RNA sequence: AGCGCCGUGGCGCAGUGGAAGCGCGCAGGGCUCAUAACCCUGAUGUCCUCGGAUCGAAACCGAGCGGCGCUACCA
């Protein structure tokens, strides 16, 4: 199942957005 | 104003340090949960499979923390023969408020028993919920007699795939069939590109993934983003490796084995030779537990060629100096772990790739070493890790006899030529002898382009024994 | 040197002339690199590398090489082909190179 | 890590036990109506840094610095 993967993602996607915000 | 040498010092006294392990153990009691044997040695193997210029060391490092040497000034940025060497401790927080995905962090060796949690806020420590040896695979073309010693060496097993690069990577499928071959159900799968990937890419590449891994044994892989640059999402593996992989059975009344994939001369240059060390021979126990001091001696040893032709075999005897765990000098071995055991084995017989993948047996015990077998081997119909630009992926032949195969007998790399063929067995000479102890399931693979391909598994029914002469 | 000197104009304007413009159509450019025939390449300062023919009263009057400044003329019914007209003896070519007619990033000094 | 090699004036080299070297560069001058060729003269240092002997050290040696090559990543 991808479930855990959904929100692992995005998790990662919004560590990196407001880590870095030029991305 | 105190120094954070002197602080890390204090945590590790506080953790605990690094309790000694007693001499002589209740061994039937022992557990690879116990506190005497999960402070001071692993008891999974996890390997790491993936393409080349992908990343699995920097992978390596962002979950455990100890590098991978990369060495010999030209495989540094290339490629590895062998197989790299880490070690994570995990552990949990026992706290109920801290959530559960950052509960566990995977921590060096040199970590004390219950160092204090890192999260601001919460002031509790860490709890050592199970120890893990992380090797990683050469993910190369040619290098597969390495890839797939480990593979048999591994309990669990890490899948790398890059989300920016093509989707259908022949290279990860080599790797995922060669761990079916040796009944390894135990993968998780990690993309290692997530943060330059689009959240509808992603999604899509996600999808293509599953779509891949449809027919094949493993169905239930767990699939985790992860970062090597970055180092995040570490505590979800650890939390991951805990759960989807349990211990494979591996207890005390089975004989005692060893099997070698890599040999160390230790001798220190510069230094006088009045100080110095034996043989070194890295080798995991897929069964048995060793002491301090025992009597050994590796099968197939010494190969030589007589003038007649005749291939003698010298089991290389050799008296146990000592065993050594990632961390300190250890007093028992725990089966299903990489140990290097150092004994009075030469340094010039540890100097090359010579010990590689060997089997080893204690003295009362008589592993049986084979000329030609009687192999069963088992073939695929397509070949796979073949790049086709769309045309009919490369069709497996049947074995002909008189040709020279690259056969893993479980870590020995061999040269068979076929004797003949039959529907489903097959007669392999070796030039190169090899042992059987139990089963010790095979690699097969044939050179077609210019290099070894994986065609399929087999497992050897019968062999014709020579007798190791004293 | 030689007896040529002699045989010449003795046209003498060693004092400092006038420097010449560009009015409609006349165009400055840099020699990029030296042909043959008599024809040089010149990249003007527009993107374009025009074929400049090496042009009357131009010849075998003054010498020219590469990196040189120079003005030249366009023909409205051919436009990649033009005629050198001047030469500008690489002291009134910094004077351009201040008030900026041609980009600045054509940076030629000795 | 050890061992082999080395320490331009801009580059390649030489003697290193008696003190700034050659060639190739660069500047100026000379020959030629003119250029190249050719000839003449320089202006560039810590012959890597710290010490020992010595009228003398850069050499000879050692208490080190930095860069290359063989052992080869030397748990
Ligand atoms: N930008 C970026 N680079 C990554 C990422 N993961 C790995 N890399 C790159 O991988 C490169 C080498 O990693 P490494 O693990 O040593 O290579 P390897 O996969 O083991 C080679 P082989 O497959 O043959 O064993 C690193 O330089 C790193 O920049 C990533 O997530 N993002
Ligand atoms: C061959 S891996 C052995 C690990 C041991 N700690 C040494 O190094
Ligand atoms: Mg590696
Ligand atoms: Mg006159």
């Amino acid at each position: 199942v991808g479930l855990p993967y959904s929100e692992l993602l995005s998790r990662f996607f919004n560590i990196l957005r407001t880590n870095n915000p030029e991305l | 104003g105190e120094t954070e040498e002197e602080k890390r010092k204090r945590e590790f006294e506080e953790g605990g340090g690094l309790p000694e392990q007693p001499l002589n153990p209740d061994f039937s009691k022992l557990n690879p949960l116990s506190a005497e044997i999960i402070n001071r040695q692993a008891t999974i193997n996890i390997g790491t499979i993936g393409h080349v210029a992908h990343g699995k060391s920097t992978v390596v490092r962002a979950i455990s923390g100890v590098q991978t040497v990369r060495f010999k000034d030209e495989l540094e940025r290339n490629i590895t023969i062998k197989l790299g060497y880490a070690n994570a401790k995990i552990y949990k927080c026992q706290e109920p408020t801290c959530p559960e995905p950052d509960c566990y962090r995977s921590f060096k060796s040199d970590k004390e028993i219950s160092p204090k949690c890192q999260r601001p806020g919460c002031p509790g420590r860490y709890k050592l919920v199970r120890h893990v040896s992380f090797v990683d695979c050469p993910g190369h073309d040619i290098l597969m007699s390495t890839m797939l010693s480990g593979a048999a060496v591994m309990d669990a097993a890490l899948l790398l795939i890059a989300g920016n690069e093509s989707c259908p990577q022949p290279q990860t499928s080599e790797h995922l069939a060669a761990i079916e071959i040796m009944k390894l159900k135990h993968v998780i799968i990690l993309q290692n590109k997530v943060d330059l990937m689009r959240e509808e890419s992603a999604l899509e590449h996600q999808k293509s993934i599953l779509k891949f891994i449809r027919g094949t044994i493993a169905d239930g892989a767990p699939i985790v983003p992860i970062s090597a640059q970055l180092k995040y999402n570490i505590d979800a593996v650890n939390e991951f490796i805990v759960k989807t992989i349990p211990v494979p059975p591996r207890d005390f009344m089975i004989s005692p084995r060893l099997i070698v994939i890599r040999s160390f001369d230790v001798n220190k240059p510069g230094a006088e030779i009045e100080d110095l060390k034996g043989g070194v021979a890295g080798g995991s126990i897929l069964n048995g537990v060793f002491k301090l001091g025992d009597e050994i001696e590796i099968r197939p040893g010494i190969v030589t060629k007589d003038d007649k032709g005749k291939i003698q075999c010298k089991p290389i005897f050799s008296n146990i100096v000592s065993l050594f765990a990632e961390q300190n000098d250890l007093k028992f071995a725990v089966p299903g772990g990489l140990i290097g055991v150092g004994t009075k084995v030469d340094p010039t017989l540890c100097r090359a790739d010579r010990l590689v993948g060997q089997v080893v047996g204690a003295k009362g015990h008589l592993p049986n070493i084979y000329t030609d077998i009687e192999i069963n081997y088992f073939l695929l119909r397509r070949l796979l890790g073949v790049k086709t630009d769309g045309q009919k992926q490369a069709k497996v032949r049947k074995l002909e006899p008189n040709e020279v195969l690259m056969v893993n007998i479980g870590s020995t790399a061999t040269g068979a030529r076929v004797v003949a063929v039959k529907a489903d067995m097959a007669r392999l000479q070796l030039t190169s002898p090899a042992c059987t102890e139990i089963n010790e399931k095979i690699a097969l693979s044939r050179r077609i382009e210019k290099h070894w391909r994986l065609i399929g598994w087999a497992t050897i029914k019968k062999g014709t024994t020579l007798e190791p002469i004293a | 040197g030689g007896k040529k000197g002699r045989r010449g104009k003795n046209d003498s304007d060693g004092p400092k002339r006038e420097l010449i413009y560009k009015e409609e159509g006349q165009e400055y450019a840099q020699i990029t690199k030296m042909l043959g025939n008599g024809r040089v390449e010149a990249s003007c300062f527009d993107g374009n590398k025009r074929m400049a023919h090496i042009r009357g009263k131009l010849r075998k009057k003054v010498w020219m090489g590469q990196g040189d400044i120079i003005l030249v003329s366009l023909r409205d019914f051919q436009d990649d082909q033009c005629d050198v007209v001047h030469k500008y003896n690489l002291d009134e070519a910094r004077t351009l190179k201040n008030q900026g007619e041609l980009p600045e990033n054509a940076k030629i000094n000795e």
